[PDB]
């Protein structure tokens, strides 16, 4: 028989399986779509998460209640020493990807 | 128009259904027993809960006998559960209290004892005009 | 409510992307590419 | 010169505005309509400041003053105080006061010559009011209401009080203030006069729900427009008032 | 002995502060405010027997004269003689003052 | 080829007031039951054979456990790609006052008093990101450009910082600088002993 | 923004630090931390707790009568903004801090002779 | 007279002081020279609604709060006013007569240098402290031996 009271399911099936990641370093699954009319640029970077701290921000958000007021927000610090470029990979398009 | 006010930021709700608060006006009631919160959502087993500035439906458990048999809209003006404002300040009052109003927001009473919350005063201009301390 | 997959919401977002956010992103891209070109030519 | 206006579909003008004979204070909103009503009525004659008090928008009930001074409560921040000081000219003295009853617009009502206060203010606060505002200070109630600044609107021309004020109370209050007084309502029968309207010596701004008879009463008592006087109430507008408010 | 000592620090179990008791002793208007925030029919002894220093009601004059000889009342008297902590003393502890012109 | 053997700084790839995406592996929790892994309701007190459980896992056909039913297992250490994170500041390592704002003139660096807990000190360029990011301390993070043109006013907003907290996160730190701490404390016994 | 002070112990209260108790008479009490807040909820006396600036002021272990401590006050009368006034004020705060620190060291030596 | 009729008579009643005096008013002289605002007038005054509609409408246009600031020098209107300096409030130290107090503080400082308020000041004493420290160390060793045994 049917369930007497409706309730949404616990958790999202989009994030299955709930297993350990296959690599410690994160993977860019999708880079931004390339436009040849743009100037050349790099799409990504690395960093190391250092910690979190607190700021006070003077907010300019028209229509919001905290407009022209001070807001306290949590932020995260990422230490970013400059990367070193050491290589170049070429990719071709095939009917298998 | 239902009693849930617009332009309200998220805050910690401290008064679920079944809570008894003090009655902060001079309408003759001494306490308010929450039976419903305006604007509450639907979730299995979850008690509807309100915070400062919210309109609830309340009965009167002690006070004048003519107010004991009716359900009144009320606005929570003070709560004891700590909550955070956008300026980073966590704060709480020493009691839970509200005032009896009509659905349009005008109060039944003529005066408010004690301070009211900033959220309640900003959301209800009649409470802001009947408040002695905005706090 | 109109969903995130609604056609009218998609058209509103496309108009916003074309008319408002686009020039700002283009100018930021020009500045960043100029700086990284300066490094690559240095 | 009485104008109906709203602050985000709200008829409580005195909650969001403060009007004196030398400046105007308006709450900062998401649009410019409430500011522009006052701007259209006051074409740069007196400054209009879009200001915030203690992070709120209820500056009309949190601030009090006249053409000589301005009093802000103790929770006003230094940046809001600096913004008010930079917006107003040096002829106006601005002070932040340490009153326990911080709703200054509710506990104080004043004109350029005299002030009525909530009876429970502190003596040094009374001295600060008499010094900054340059007025005579009295402790009174408006028909057993201690929030005189919310239950009375006062100018140098006259005053409009709570509709349930007795005739003897009106007479003694008018004798104490030196101005003519009348009992009437705003916003279709609301008794919250100070919360419903703001007034100076030549302009009144009421809510949009203020009906035509009470608008005429307001114009007569505050002497707004050509040929306006409080003597029209009991001579020419008496039939209208009896037909409306019976 | 304290009744229900586990939750005596809860906000709903809060008692009156010493500076409020000093202002109640100094000004009858403040004490009148505090007494109109209560109902006289629910108070011990119909509210007629009240100790301001202990900020507490009693069922009878015999009970009030009784607790006056006890050490909690004498503790309250000694604390009031020492003087309660206030914001003025808090500012004077750090050397802070108010400039009103 | 021109970029070979060269250092690329973070501010030449990303810019202040830009939303980016952060890609990282989340905090590991080990083997975790259904109550914390999936957020299921607890069974009543002293329920037989456990209460931090799901009462019925297969109460209907088929004669199988379905893949959509909550089970105990590994929680955390998952790959995540979180989007639309605003960059509030790109601070330079050589700048001795990269935690100073226009209204806070205290010359100080981003590192809290006593250092970041379980990290150390930030002596290089740093990125300030609004909110939280999927990783933990010491973890490598990938910052990526947003795949699409933004649709929010928040992405076009300009961030104006007034103050940055630099007090100790090893406790209830009330001082931003050691000079402020010594000014509040005064003269100590070891100050005369030294 | 500004820097408050803890009601209980007098330590500097920066934004998003501690908690504020709002009393029904109209008084706000700002505490820098849960230690001070819980001592207040237990109704302990800061003048008697030896780790507080109130106790140190009562015991005379803080320099209280000094000309350098008369420069900081809660200004209830605002001043119109003037760039040179703010810059000379900043220079004044720096010099006052140096003078106050060295006078405090002299005070401590006179205590510990 | 009924209660409702008494209320409407109280509404129509106008109270005046018995002395007959009036308060002297403060309407400025530009009010009579003001021209009444008309929506249909092409030469009407441009309002903040008009500026907001031209620059994006409500929720998009960002108002400039420093535009109406009255300062001594008009290029100070868009300054970043300092608030925090080395753990102190700048607004706590803002005082219009700061130069006189600073000079008084300085004159007091060279005065205190003149009568030497900040000046700073035996082998037998050092030897007796070293001997006492050695004796205390011996006492600690004896106590540790006793606690061991
Ligand atoms: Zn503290």
């Amino acid at each position: 028989s049917h369930r007497k009271y409706e309730a949404p399911r616990h958790g999202s099936l989009a994030f299955l399986p709930r297993k350990r990641a296959a690599r410690h370093r994160g993977r860019v699954k999708s880079f931004p779509k390339d436009d040849p009319k743009k100037p050349v640029h790099l799409t990504a970077a690395m960093g190391y998460k250092a910690g979190m701290t607190t700021i006070v921000r003077d907010l300019d958000r028209p229509g919001a209640k905290a407009h022209k007021k001070e807001v306290v927000e949590a932020v995260t610090i990422i230490d970013c020493p400059p990367m070193v470029v050491v290589g170049l990979v070429g990719y071709i398009e095939t009917p298998r990807g | 128009k239902r009693g849930a006010p617009g332009g309200k930021l998220k805050m910690t709700l401290g008064l679920p259904v079944g809570a008894i608060m003090n009655c902060a006006d001079n309408s003759g009631a001494r306490n308010l027993y929450i039976i419903a919160v305006k604007g509450a959502g639907a979730r299995l087993n979850r008690l509807p809960a309100g915070g400062v500035g919210d309109m609830v439906m309340a009965t009167v458990k002690k006070g004048k006998p003519e107010l004991r048999k009716k359900v009144h809209p009320a606005v929570i003006v003070r709560q004891a559960k700590p909550w955070k404002r956008f300026d980073g300040v966590f704060l709480y009052f020493e009691d839970n209290a509200g005032v009896i109003v009509n659905p349009k927001g005008e109060m039944k009473g003529s005066a408010i004892t004690g301070p009211v919350g900033k959220e309640a005063a900003e959301l209800w201009p009649r409470i802001a005009s009947n408040a002695g301390v905005v706090m | 409510a109109k969903s995130a997959r609604a056609s009218r919401i998609k058209e509103n977002h496309q108009r916003f992307k074309k008319n408002i956010a686009g020039p700002v992103e283009a100018a930021r891209l020009e500045r960043l590419s100029a700086k990284l070109m300066a490094i690559a030519q240095a | 010169m009485a104008v109906r206006a709203q602050f985000e579909n709200s008829n409580e003008v005195g909650v969001f505005a403060t009007l004196t004979n030398s400046y105007c204070l308006v709450a900062l909103g998401a649009s410019e309509n409430f500011y522009s009503v006052f701007e259209a009525e006051l074409q740069d004659v007196i400054p209009i400041c879009r200001t915030t008090i203690a992070g709120t928008r209820i500056i009309g009930r949190l601030t009090a003053g006249n053409r000589k001074g301005l009093l802000v409560p103790t929770t006003t921040t230094d940046q809001e105080l600096q913004h008010l000081r930079n917006s107003l000219p040096d002829d106006i003295r601005i002070q932040r006061i340490e009153e326990r009853l911080s709703a200054l617009g509710n506990v104080i009502v004043c004109n350029d010559h005299t002030a009525l206060i909530h009876p429970d203010l502190e003596r040094e606060t009374e001295e600060i009011i008499a010094d900054v505002l340059g007025v005579e200070v009295f402790r009174q109630t408006i028909a057993d209401h201690v929030l005189v600044g919310s239950y009375m609107a006062l100018s140098n021309q006259g005053g409009l009080v709570h509709p349930k004020t007795s005739i003897q109370d009106q007479d003694e209050l008018s004798s104490l203030l030196g101005v003519p007084l009348v009992a009437g309502s705003v916003n279709r029968g609301s008794n919250v006069i100070g919360g419903g309207m703001v007034v100076n010596d030549w302009l009144a701004v009421t809510g949009l729900d203020t009906t035509a008879p009470e608008l005429s009463v307001i114009e007569s008592v505050f002497r707004l427009g050509e040929g306006a006087g409080p003597g029209a109430i009991n001579t020419s507008m008496k039939n209208t008032i009896v037909e409306s408010f019976y | 002995g304290v009744f229900a000592k586990r939750t005596m620090t809860k906000t709903r179990r809060r008692l009156r502060d010493l500076d409020q008791i000093e202002r109640d002793l100094r000004s009858p208007r403040h004490l009148q405010q505090y007494k109109e925030t209560k109902a006289a029919e629910d108070l011990p002894g119909l509210g007629l027997y009240y100790c301001i220093e202990c900020a507490k009601w009693f069922e009878s004059e015999t009970s009030l004269v009784g607790h006056r000889k006890g050490k909690p009342h004498k503790r309250r008297l000694k604390q009031l003689k020492e003087g309660a902590y206030t914001h003025e003393e808090a500012m004077a502890a750090i050397g802070y003052r108010i400039d009103n012109g | 080829r021109s970029l070979f053997e060269k250092p690329v700084t973070i501010d030449t790839i990303f810019e202040k007031d830009e939303m980016i995406d952060v890609i990282a592996v989340t905090k590991g929790h080990g083997f975790v039951g259904v109550t914390a892994r999936w957020g299921t309701k607890k069974l009543p007190r002293k329920t037989h054979k456990g209460l931090r459980k799901v009462a019925c896992i297969g109460a209907w056909h088929p004669s199988h456990v379905q893949w959509t039913v909550a089970r105990a297992g590994q929680m955390g250490y998952h790959h995540r790609t979180s989007v639309n994170h605003k960059i509030y500041r790109i601070g330079k390592g050589d700048d001795e006052a990269n935690a100073s704002t226009e209204t806070d003139l205290t010359k100080k660096k981003i590192t809290p008093m006593g250092g970041f807990v379980r990290y150390g000190e930030v002596n290089n360029d740093y990125v300030m990101i609004k909110g939280s990011v999927p990783g933990v301390k010491k973890r490598i993070m990938t910052l990526r450009k947003s795949l699409f043109t933004h649709t929010s006013r928040k992405a076009l907003e300009k961030v104006e910082l007034k103050w940055i907290d630099t007090s100790s996160e090893f406790g209830h730190g009330a001082f931003q600088t050691a000079a402020e701490k010594k000014q509040f404390m005064g003269t100590l016994k070891k100050d005369l002993q030294t | 923004m500004r820097i408050e002070n803890c009601f209980f112990c007098g330590r500097p209260a920066w934004p998003s630090k501690g908690i504020t108790f709002m009393r029904n008479d109209g008084k706000a009490f700002r505490f820098c931390r849960s230690k001070c807040h819980k001592n207040f909820k237990m109704k302990r006396n800061p003048r008697k707790l030896k780790w507080t600036k109130a106790y140190r002021k009562n015991a005379g272990k803080e320099m209280v009568v000094d000309s350098t401590l008369q420069f900081a006050a809660r200004r209830n009368v605002p001043v119109r903004y003037n760039r040179e006034l703010w810059q000379k004020t900043l220079k004044a705060m720096e010099r006052i801090s140096e003078i106050r620190a060295r006078r405090e060291r002299v005070f401590y030596k006179k205590r510990m002779a | 007279i009924g209660t409702r009729l008494q209320e409407v008579m109280a509404r129509i009643h106008v109270a005046t002081p018995m002395d007959g005096t009036t308060r002297e008013t403060f309407i400025p002289e530009a009010v009579k020279n003001l021209k009444k605002y008309d929506k249909n007038d092409p030469n009407r005054r441009v309002l903040a609604r008009d500026i907001e509609e031209a620059n994006g409408g409500a929720g998009v246009f960002n108002v400039d709060l420093r535009k109406d600031w009255i300062l001594e020098n008009p290029e100070w209107k868009y300054d970043k006013i300092p608030e925090i300096f080395d753990g102190k409030n700048v607004y706590d130290y803002i005082d219009p007569d700061i130069d006189a107090k600073l000079q008084a503080l300085e004159e007091e400082e060279e005065r205190l240098e003149k009568e030497g308020f900040y000046d700073e000041d035996d082998e037998e004493e050092e030897e007796i402290l070293q001997k006492a420290e050695y004796i205390r160390e011996q006492h600690a060793l004896i106590r540790n031996e006793a606690k061991m045994r």
